[PDB]
């Protein structure tokens, strides 16, 4: 039932540490924020507006995949309308990308070399993450060494 | 029926991963069971954002 | 430290100390309704001066 | 349940037996999709009775009579009630509201009743709510199988809230403007 | 240190034999501890410098001494046998700074004996509770290293001196000093299982007013409870464990009701002592149903964590008790019934059947009369099998359990023999009910059954001489037999309608009010013992008057009378024996009533029904 499903939702989003009075109080905001919208044009078309924004900034086959599933999801319509609202409130290679040295019955295409510049950015993004790691190892310890004892030790905080 | 609603849960799984939502697997299974009742889906987006803000203030 | 035992003495009737630093003492009894008449008397070297004698007897 | 059992011919006169059937009607009771189909199913073969074994030795329950006690929700005159049934009263209520606010009220229609200790009442209720409004829009009903304490859980959240203090009335205004303003300030 | 090697040899050798969940466990890599390269804790003159320069050299070397390594102006002297290693700062230093140094060196001494703890106690031999105990002390080392790094950053910029240093390191002389106290007592002696968790439970009320160290001690014992509760989360929901390190309160074996699971008493922590019996109970009741298969899953499942002043881990044991001891009870009473098996033992041994036994007495009389080395057990089995089939006592499915068994006693083993007085049954029992009702219960049943057999026997023997006499003029024996007959029937009314039949009703009402097998076995052993004590078996003197009574009654009915030697169809020599037997009978009857009088009433009050021999003589 619904009065339990607000208690289960509040459990998954919060790992246990209190957790004896606070769980009852976070179920209170579970009732209290559900009605703020309720106080104050197809459904599958709301997926297509996102599939447009995929193909605009590249990756066609992904946009073909989002529309492939929702068309077999028509044969449940109230479910997808929740997913489209939480889609901008979430978190912020391989041998096969631009290959032509493989394949059997491939038509002629000639040289392209304007996506070869987007063959170096697939790898530049990987190695720029593996340097920001080294930028997040020298910071997380110098932010503790520079400050007085109490910032990494709870006991000198007593 | 449970074979049928299993396969609908699998297809709903993939569309919620490529859209990079704030949900995970278990909270997705809760919300699909919740909207199965008839609960307004514009309403569940307003509760989850505020519940996740009030839980983050404890941490 | 002394107050910690005293707020389990009026909410659980027990002390939990081992160095005997409060006036309440527990004397072994036959446990046949002479507990009331034999067990609890004050140790008159361990009463704090922040507790008056009326308070010391009422918590007992 | 006293009435139909004593009309049936079974000896039932005492208050302790009434306490035991009140307990069994609230907790153990079977309800199904409809009373006619389960009546035919029980008449063709009897296995609907689950035994109740108390140490006192009083065994009173029978399966077929306990689902036909709340039957007044679909056809009310099985109880001998001249008041219209549950489906008919909610249909009568939504017709005498406005036709413009009808869909919005029908977007949240609510189930209640302490009889939700046994779940299964909601499925038949969902069938009757499908039958209730004409085929114009789909059903949007809130129907959880725990609603016995619904009136309680409402007040427990409502009176706690700090914003609700601006609707709550104190003694100062109450002495300044008489008692009758508790109809208006608080409502 | 040498001791560790011995502690690792004694442990593993102790582990393998103790339980069967895996034997001959591997020996941990010893070369790790042998090489001194894995041990944590370990220039210019200090004399010729001005006083402030001495202060600046000394705070520099003390910052290095905070962990175990000597810097420049400090050296390491031997560790010799001391359990808290001090350091030897560079000689020729002034006596002013020596005092400040000796204020600070106990902190490094309370770190030297924590690294020597952790970097030894992680092996397989030390169990798997010493692992997580030393990984809640391993976190503590990491915050100590945070401390020494922050101080190095301050020290380079001239922002560290002796007083600031002493101010910074004092909360860790009450959070690392605590570990330097527990370490030199956990290592000393053999400390496994719950005893370590109790040694972290007695130090939460030796600093309960201090309030800085109590929460540290509560964290330490919430992490040493983590591996123990993993094993308990096998034992509480199913009857088995597989923890081949004997670090548990329960010790498995390879043997069921008391044999396979034997408790070790120094492996139960102080917050599990009160509920130890329930833990053992739950696991045993689960495993014996796991042997008939059928179901072992518990509906409630909860993950377990320690709480001081709360129950969430000494609470779930009750909900496992109320599932395990109820599913075993349900399995027993409704599948291969113990409600019906006890009734079918009562049916024969406690003489519920009367069709069966009067048919049995007549059909088997001849062989019973035959003494030993003339008795024939297969003919007795065949006679029993016919007597069951002709009578209606065949209403129970366990009738076949009756066999022929011989007793080489005439209840003289109560603290060869003729066929009447060696007769016995052996009733076979099934395996699930064998754990509950054992050999002692059957033997006590059997002695009761033998006792009532004599009374039914001598009753038949009186009725035979009674029918043969009915001469007509003769009525001499007709009076003595009548006295004896009324007596031997009033004993069989008193025993049957006082000792046995109401107390059996009491027993079946008590069994309905019992939810654990210990309760139902207590009820049954009480009923069995008390009914035995009321009859003439289990007594401090055995009350031998009854044993002489049966002998003189059988001697009267056939072995002197010979059915009044066919004068019913000698010279009054047998009438004198009738007189003699009556006087002897009066004596025996008075003695039995007197012994009932002196030891702690209803049989006297009704044998003497209208004052019929309430007075015949007085003792002394």
């Amino acid at each position: 039932s619904i009065t339990q499903l607000f208690d289960d939702l509040c459990e998954a989003l919060l790992p246990a540490a209190n957790r004896k009075r606070a769980k009852r109080s976070l179920k209170k905001v579970a009732y209290n924020a559900l009605f703020t919208n309720l106080f104050q044009l197809p459904a599958r078309n709301k997926i297509l507006m996102l599939s447009f924004d995929l193909r605009v900034g590249g990756l066609g086959p992904k946009a073909d995949r989002l529309e492939e599933l929702v068309e077999e999801l028509e044969a449940v319509g109230s479910v997808l309308d929740l997913l489209v609202q939480l889609a901008g409130s979430g978190p912020p290679r391989d041998y096969f990308l631009n290959n032509k040295h493989v394949g059997r019955n491939v038509p002629y295409s000639g040289y392209d070399c304007d996506d070869l510049s987007v063959f170096e950015m697939d790898v530049q993004s990987l190695i720029s993450r593996e340097e920001c790691l080294c930028h997040s190892m020298i910071q997380e310890t110098l932010q503790v060494m520079e400050a007085a004892p109490g910032t990494g030790l709870p006991t000198v905080g007593l | 029926n449970l074979n049928a609603v299993r396969e609908t849960m699998d297809v709903l799984l993939e569309i919620s991963r490529i859209l990079n939502t704030g949900l995970d697997m278990e909270t997705l299974s809760i919300c699909v069971r919740l909207c199965e009742q008839g609960i307004n889906p514009e309403a569940l987006s307003s509760v989850i954002k505020e519940l996740r803000k009030a839980t983050e203030a404890l941490k | 430290p002394v107050l910690s035992f005293l707020y389990r003495w009026i909410y659980d009737g027990e002390l939990e100390d081992t160095y005997h630093e409060f006036f309440v003492a527990s004397d072994p009894t036959v446990k046949t309704d002479r507990l009331w008449h034999d067990k609890y008397t004050l140790r008159k070297s361990m009463i704090p001066s922040f507790m008056t004698m009326d308070q010391s007897r009422k918590v007992l | 349940l006293m009435k139909i059992l004593t009309e049936r011919g079974y000896s039932f006169t005492t208050t302790a037996e009434r306490e035991i059937v009140r307990d069994i009607k609230e907790k153990l009771c079977y309800v199904a999709l409809d009373f006619e189909q389960e009546m035919a199913t029980a008449a063709s073969s009897s296995s609907l009775e689950k035994s109740y074994e108390l140490p006192d030795g009083q065994v009173i329950t029978i399966g077929n009579e306990r689902f036909r006690c709340p039957e007044a929700l679909f056809q009310p005159s099985f109880l001998g009630m001249e008041s219209c049934g549950i489906h008919e009263t909610t249909f009568n209520s939504i017709m005498k509201c406005d036709v413009d606010i009808r869909k919005d009220l029908y977007a949240n229609t609510v189930l209640s009743g302490g009889t939700t200790m046994y779940p299964g009442i909601a499925d038949r209720m969902q069938k009757e709510i499908t039958a209730l409004a004409p085929s114009t829009m789909k059903i949007k009903i809130i129907a959880p199988p725990e609603r016995k304490y619904s009136v309680w859980i409402g007040g427990s959240i409502l009176a706690s809230l700090s914003t609700f203090q601006q609707m709550w009335i104190s003694k100062q205004e109450y002495d300044e403007s008489g008692p009758s303003i508790v109809h208006r300030k608080c409502f | 240190l040498q001791q560790s090697l011995e502690l690792k040899r004694k442990m593993l050798r102790d582990k393998q034999n103790k339980k069967n969940s895996g034997q001959h466990l591997p020996i941990f890599p010893a070369w790790v501890y042998e090489r001194p390269a894995l041990i944590g804790d370990f220039a210019l003159p200090i004399g010729t410098l001005p006083l402030a320069s001495q202060e600046s050299a000394v705070v520099e070397d003390l910052l290095y001494v905070l962990v175990g390594v000597d810097g420049r102006y400090v050296s390491a002297q031997p560790l010799a046998g001391r359990q808290s290693r001090t350091f030897l700062v560079d000689p020729n230093l002034d006596l002013s700074i020596r005092e400040l140094v000796h204020r600070i060196l106990p902190v490094a001494a309370s770190y030297s004996a924590v690294t020597r703890f952790i970097e030894e106690k992680s092996s397989f031999e030390y169990g798997q509770v010493n692992h997580a105990l030393a990984a809640a002390m391993r976190t503590l080392v990491k915050e100590h290293l945070i401390l020494v790094s922050q101080l190095e950053q301050l020290h380079r910029q001239g922002l560290l001196s002796l007083q600031k240093l002493w101010f910074y390191i004092q909360p860790a002389m009450r959070t690392m000093d605590i570990l330097a106290s527990l370490a030199t007592s956990v290592d000393k002696g053999e400390c496994l299982g719950g005893s370590t968790l109790s040694l972290l439970h007695d130090r939460s009320f030796s600093y309960t007013g201090d309030s800085q160290a109590q929460e540290l001690c509560l964290y330490l014992t919430k992490a040493a409870s983590a591996p123990y509760f993993e094993v308990l989360e096998k034992w509480i929901y199913r009857g088995i464990i597989h923890d081949p390190y004997s670090e548990f309160m329960v010790e498995e074996h390879e043997l069921y009701w008391d044999q396979r699971y034997t408790i070790v008493q120094q492996q139960i922590p102080s917050f599990l002592q009160k509920m130890a019996d329930k833990i053992l109970s739950t696991g045993k009741y689960l495993n014996v149903v796991r042997e008939c298969g059928h179901d072992v899953t518990c509906p409630v499942a909860k993950e377990i964590i320690y709480t001081l002043k709360e129950r969430a881990y000494v609470e779930q044991i009750e909900k496992a008790f109320n599932y395990a001891s109820k599913v075993l009870l349900d399995f027993l009473m409704e599948e291969k019934e113990l409600v019906a098996h006890l009734r079918s033992i009562k049916r024969y041994f406690l003489m519920d059947q009367g069709d069966f036994f009067v048919h049995f007495m007549d059909l088997a009389e001849e062989e019973l009369r035959k003494p030993v080395e003339d008795i024939t057990p297969p003919r007795l089995e065949a006679l029993l099998e016919l007597a069951l089939r002709m009578s209606t006592a065949n209403t129970d499915p366990f009738k076949d359990d009756l066999k022929i068994d011989l007793m080489p006693h005439d209840l003289i083993t109560q603290l060869a023999l003729s066929g009447l007085e060696a007769f016995s049954f052996d009733y076979i029992v099934k395996w699930p009910l064998s754990l509950i009702i054992n050999r002692k219960a059957l033997t006590r049943y059997q002695m009761l059954f033998r006792h009532m057999f004599y009374c039914k026997h001598v009753e038949r023997q009186l009725c035979s001489v009674w029918i043969s006499n009915k001469a007509q003029w003769f009525a001499g024996a007709f009076t003595l037999r009548q006295r004896m007959l009324n007596f031997v029937q009033n004993i069989q009314y008193y025993m049957m309608f006082e000792v046995m039949e109401p107390t059996w009703h009491i027993l079946e009402k008590n069994l309905k009010s019992a939810s654990n097998i210990d309760d139902v076995l207590g009820h049954h052993t009480g009923f069995l013992d008390t009914c035995l004590k009321d009859c003439m078996l289990t007594n401090p003197e055995l009350l031998k008057v009854f044993s002489k009574l049966m002998s003189v009654c059988v001697m009267f009915t056939n072995c002197m009378q010979k059915f009044t030697q066919s004068m019913k169809l000698l010279v009054s020599g047998f009438e004198a024996t009738i007189n003699k037997f009556d006087k002897n009978f009066s004596a025996h009857l008075l003695d039995l009533l007197a012994r009932l009088s002196i030891y702690s009433a209803s049989v006297i009050s009704r044998l003497d029904f209208n004052g019929f021999y309430t007075e015949r003589l007085e003792r002394l």
